[PDB]
């Protein structure tokens, strides 16, 4: 399972460039893809979504009409292309996997991403109780946040993801639905909440868990993220 | 010794264990089981009609989670389908479309799948590239795989249409332990609770229990007067039900070694399917030739219940596992939640 | 060859050793636990819409 | 009177030389012939849609269009009754403007409705008889439904012009109701009548030979069941032609007397009119047999109506 | 309401869509079964064109789907129902089995067993009298009354093959509704499938006029 993606660079504002990637290794027409930005100081922030079947085709606020998401099944490969890109725009952009079912592990696999460099309400909030909190080898941290409404669907499913971005690679996805842990991660890992207050706990700190913890709602779009948590060794 | 010599003492060891058989007769279980009250009108509904299937259904098996259900038919692909919303969560295109059998892992992790193919596969629902595959082809058997259960992740249990009865291992997929007792047909499987002991109906009207670890037959019913087509284990594990052609179905109890009750009624002619038990026991539900699905009271033996919510035969029956609902499969092409 | 039906006679052998026990007993194990789970059972009483997982 | 009674026969409905007669036979023919027609089409349309509702799970493309042709029977025959009211008061409509004109609609919809659909049912029969792998395109349910609905728009389009035309134009007490008046013109109306009748009394008669030879070259010595399917295939065309075609005869005859006859002098062309009606009678005679020789044909239509 | 099982049910509603293509491609698809005693006679009907064997040819845009029970080995009480949506059955017995260990009575058995099967009570049944060759030689040799002695007639292949034929013809009690297309080959070039091709297609015709109500 690989995700190339190229299309980076440096561009004016006003142009307009086709971010493409290049899916190997798993059966892309039946998996659900996810576009998500970072800034280069500022958290990761979610871009588009273009189902199995091309349909159900969903944009965010900030990016409605302005950029287009569209997939080749045949070729394997992604294309996103973006018109008339502002200085807001400025981040790199990683694409997701996501596949839908009973038990299913969406947003399970994240792309390396490429940089994107120009020259000079209505959702769901995650308030970040904090920003940064120190940890040493052997302790023990709970991350909280706080959400504005309450993901407790009638189906009994809270729609909370975490995710881990390590200096230097791509987040990775640690629990989904605050119950379940996806596939590779330590058992240590665990999460719990009530609804509207959750808390991440991380027992038996290692040196590989230094990285910024961020946030995901999936009950409705767009896909509001966290400002993220950094924890320095 | 010469052949007549063995007949004569085969003879008088069946001779022996008739007496044994009459000396444990103390009652029958009508006369005790009539303290209890009846159970009375047991009434079912249609919640859920699953209409994926094109062809005739011929078995299913129920989740752990009692959420998730697998359906075999002879169109050639199997159905993994979420009961609470009907939704499709897999659809395995099977190789063979000969198929009239398929099990459900207790963790979920893997399905089989068998009929007249006397190959065995087995697909790996939670891989990583998201489509499912074949994991192994167990074909170490000559005839056509009749029925299969999941003993764990790695073990499995599976009669063929042979005399020979096999149990596989999944890391190797070898035949670790093979059984040889039955000398007709083996119909279907069963399971203990405890994952330790496992009846076997056959052809030849005779239902023996196998030993998984040990491997030899430790006890053998011949109450029924034609082939066993069903069988299913008490939720207690102490019981188990046949099925038969011959319009009837009895109760045997492995600790007292002989049938217990019989559950026939005279417009009832036709032979019978599938059976299964509910949670507490008290309800066997067992499928028939004609049109519709009835529930016996596994105590006093009397009919509860009707489901008549299909049209053609009810091929298979399977009831949660924690008793929330019972599927019927028929060869209509319709899959039905009854509760 | 008789080494066969030896096996066969000492299995029979091994099934006379069960300490068994009166069925009347027996069959009285199975009562007291029906009764004791009696509003256990979601099919032996009838279960109400609300609390039903299957209700549409 | 001037030129005696033929001045009140000529009338100028919208054009000239409209020469609907008065006081003639048809009050002792007509009215027992409809009740009789409207019983037995009412009872049998009845009981076919009855039975219609049992067997959905087999409800298949052949089953839509036979159910179409059902439906359109027994419109028409549900319609006959008003006729059968305008005949015993002889040419007065009782009623207003819009129910003749809805009359009228629905009797010319449902005949061209009925036509097209058993036209439609031979076609049917005649792809899965000759060309056997063909037919299996066609069993898509919902392309049958699209395909009546199709065929039910454009039977209501046609016939939808005699909506647009104030119809109850009144003579010396009785208010007429009739859409043919032998007019001094060839009115759209007699063609698309005319058409009707050629057109798929060809296909039909195609089909219908296509099938004979096709069975009789390879199955018809084998069972008996082909020699009754075959015998009834040939009985549908022969009442079809024994029903239709004298209505188009006497057509025939009318135009024919475009010079003289039919135009410019009457009173002794009374007869080809008073056949002309019991011509029409016996089309009504063809739509209420129509269930008799399509439905009670299949072998299993006993079995439900012993089953009923 | 939903909020992400909108997703599972698209997936349901294209898993739905793939059924029914492939559904319809099994339609359009025509099986036949094979039977009959002896592995040599049913390999060169087969040549001619482990439990189940499938052979797939297509004849004059049309594709056959063939299944071999043979190898099974096992009651067929158990599993001939499967075989319900048949629209033919291909029965294959050789003539010279009449000589040897007695053969011919255990296929009039069978084909009886078959022919007057609950399940195959609307299927018909294509009758394959194969090694015509060695018959000719067999009649020369020994005669046809060893095992029909009620047999009474001139020594002849054409006399021989027709009593054969109506002695197998007879065993059909269901007269009315089975047809029985019996043929003789040997090793006949594009005759053969021609023979398949037109009994599949009369059957058809007969399927498609039941369905239309005709019969
Ligand atoms: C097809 C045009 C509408 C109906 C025309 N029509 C008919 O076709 N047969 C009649 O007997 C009749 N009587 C009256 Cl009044 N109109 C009649």
């Amino acid at each position: 399972v690989q995700l190339v993606e190229s299309g980076g660079g440096l561009v004016q504002p006003g142009g307009s460039r086709k971010l493409s990637c290049s899916a190997s290794g798993f059966a892309f027409s039946s998996f659900g893809m996810h576009w998500v930005r970072q800034a280069p100081e500022k958290g990761l922030e979610w871009v588009a979504y273009i189902s199995s079947g091309s349909g159900t085709i969903y944009y965010a606020d900030t990016v409605k009409g302005r950029f287009t998401i569209s997939r080749d099944d045949p070729k394997n490969t992604l294309f996103l292309q973006m018109t008339s890109l502002r200085s807001e725009d400025t981040a790199m952009y990683y694409c997701v996997r996501s596949i839908y079912y009973y038990g299913s592990s969406p947003f399970d696999f994240w792309g390396q991403g490429t940089t994107l460099t120009v020259s000079a309400s209505a959702d769901i909030v995650m308030t970040q109780a904090t920003s940064s909190v120190p940890v040493t080898p052997g302790e023990s941290v709970s991350i909280s946040c706080r959400s504005s409404k309450s993901l407790l669907h009638s189906n009994g499913n809270t729609y909370l993801y975490w995710f881990l971005q390590r200096p230097g690679q791509s987040p990775q996805l640690l629990i989904y639905r605050m119950s379940n842990l996806a596939s590779g991660v330590p058992d240590r890992f665990s999460g719990s909440g009530s609804g509207t207050a959750f808390t991440l706990t991380i027992s038996r700190l290692e040196a590989e868990d230094v990285g910024v913890y961020y946030c995901m709602q999936h009950l409705e779009y767009p896909l509001t993220f966290g400002a993220g948590t950094k924890l320095e060794l | 010794s010469e052949l007549d010599q063995l007949r004569q003492e085969a003879e008088q060891l069946k001779n022996q264990i008739r007496d044994a058989r009459k000396a444990c007769a103390d009652a029958t279980l009508s006369q005790i089981t009539n303290n209890i009250d009846p159970v009375g009108r047991i009434q079912m509904r249609t919640r859920r009609t699953l209409r994926g299937h094109l062809a005739k259904i011929y078995a299913m098996h129920w989740g752990t989670d009692s959420r998730l259900l697998v359906s075999a038919s002879q169109d050639g692909k199997l159905i993994i389908w979420d009961s609470y919303t009907t939704n499709k969560v897999h659809a395995i295109p099977l190789r063979s479309s000969w198929v009239m059998t398929c099990a459900y892992a207790p963790s979920g992790n893997y399905v089989a799948c068998g009929g007249l193919d006397n190959i065995c596969s087995i697909y790996n629902l939670k891989t990583r590239e998201g489509n499912v595959r074949v994991s192994r082809e167990l074909a170490g058997h000559t005839g056509y795989l009749s029925c299969c259960r999941f003993l764990d992740d790695n073990q499995i249990v599976t009669s063929s249409g042979d005399t020979t009865c096999a149990l596989w291992d999944i890391e190797t997929g070898q035949q670790t332990t093979t059984f040889t007792g039955h000398t007709g047909d083996v119909m279907s499987l069963s399971l203990a609770p405890d994952t330790r002991l496992f009846v076997s109906g056959a052809c030849d009207a005779s239902a023996k229990l196998w030993d998984v670890r040990e491997g030899m037959c430790r006890q053998t019913f011949t109450g029924h007067e034609s082939d066993i087509n069903a069988i299913c284990f008490f939720p207690n594990g102490n019981a188990f039900a046949t099925g038969s052609d011959d319009a009837t179905c009895r109760l045997f109890d492995l600790r007292a070694d002989q049938e217990l009750m019989t559950y026939s009624h005279d417009n009832i002619i036709c032979g019978i399917t599938s059976v299964s038990f509910s949670k507490s026991g008290r309800l066997l539900l067992a499928g028939y030739d004609d049109f519709n699905c009835n529930v016996w009271d596994a105590l006093k033996a009397d009919r509860a219940g009707v489901l008549a919510g299909h049209d053609n035969r009810v091929s298979c029956l399977g009831v949660t596992d924690d008793g929330m609902a019972v599927a019927t499969g028929s060869w209509d092409s319709f899959l039905k939640i009854w509760n | 060859s008789i080494a066969q039906a030896r096996k066969l006679v000492e299995q029979l052998k091994m099934e006379a050793n069960i300490d068994r026990i009166k069925v009347s007993k027996a069959a009285a194990d199975l009562m007291a636990y029906c009764e004791a789970h009696a509003k256990e059972d979601p099919l032996l009483t009838p279960v109400p819409a609300s609390e039903n997982p299957f209700r549409e | 009177m001037n030129r005696h009674h033929l001045q009140d026969h000529f009338l100028e409905i919208d054009k000239k030389n409209c020469c609907v007669f008065r006081d003639d036979f048809i009050v002792k023919v007509l009215p027992p012939v409809l009740g009789l027609e409207f019983i037995f089409g009412l009872l049998g349309n009845g009981l076919a849609l009855w039975i219609f509702c049992f067997h959905l799970k087999s409800w298949k493309s052949s089953r839509i269009f036979l159910f179409n042709l059902a439906v359109a029977d027994f419109l028409l025959i549900i319609c006959l009754p008003f006729l059968m009211d305008n005949y015993v008061r002889r040419w007065d409509w009782k009623f207003g403007d819009i129910p003749c004109r809805l009359m009228l609609f629905m009797l010319a919809m449902n005949r061209q409705g009925s036509i097209i659909f058993l036209t439609v049912v031979a076609v049917d029969r005649y792809f899965r008889v000759v060309h056997p792998h063909h037919a299996l395109n066609k069993i898509s349910n919902r392309t049958a439904a699209i395909i009546s609905c199709l065929l039910w728009g454009i039977t209501i389009g046609l016939t939808v012009h005699l909506l647009k035309k104030k119809m109850p134009i009144q003579n010396g007490g009785a208010n007429l109701c009739s859409s043919f008046s032998i007019c001094h013109t060839f009115q759209w109306h007699e063609a698309m009548f005319l058409l009707e009748f050629f057109l798929p009394l060809g296909i039909i008669l195609f089909c219908s030979a296509r099938i004979i030879w096709s069975l009789r070259q390879r199955q018809m010595d084998r069972h008996a069941k082909i020699k009754r399917a075959i015998t009834f295939i040939m009985v549908v065309a022969i009442v079809f032609v024994i029903c239709f075609l004298p209505s188009v005869v006497v057509r025939i005859r009318i135009f024919w007397l475009l010079h003289t006859s039919g135009t410019q002098n009457c009173e002794v062309y009374r007869s080809v009119d008073l056949a002309f009606f019991i011509t029409l009678s016996f089309t009504y005679m063809n739509s209420m047999l129509d269930p008799v020789v399509y439905y009670f044909s299949s072998p299993s239509f006993p079995n439900f109506f012993s089953t009923l | 309401l939903s909020a992400e099982d909108k997703a599972a049910v698209e997936r349901s509603k294209m898993i739905d869509r793939n059924l029914r293509e492939d559904g319809e491609k099994a339609a359009r698809e025509v099986k036949l079964l094979l039977l009959g005693a002896g592995e040599s006679g049913k390999n060169t009907i087969v040549k001619q064109m482990t439990g189940i064997v499938e052979t797939h040819f297509t004849f004059k845009d049309l594709h056959f789907k063939m299944f071999d029970v043979g190898a099974q080995r096992s009651e067929r009480k158990k599993w001939i129902h499967c075989f319900e949506g048949v629209t033919a059955i291909i029965f294959c017995v050789a003539l010279s089995d009449y000589d040897l260990v007695n053969r011919m009575h255990a296929s009039m058995k069978l084909f009886d067993s078959i022919c007057n099967n609950k399940w195959f009570t609307d299927t018909s049944i294509i009758l394959f009298l194969n090694k015509k060759d060695l018959f000719e030689e067999k009649i020369k040799k020994s005669p046809l009354t060893i095992c029909y002695p009620e047999y009474a007639g001139s020594n002849t292949y054409e006399e021989a093959a027709a009593y054969i034929q109506c002695q197998f013809e007879d065993l059909n009690k269901r007269k009315d509704t089975k047809e029985i297309y019996t043929h003789f080959t040997c090793s006949t070039d594009t005759k053969n499938v021609q023979f398949v091709f037109d009994a599949v297609t009369d059957v058809i015709i007969k399927n498609n006029l039941k369905d239309c109500g005709l019969f």
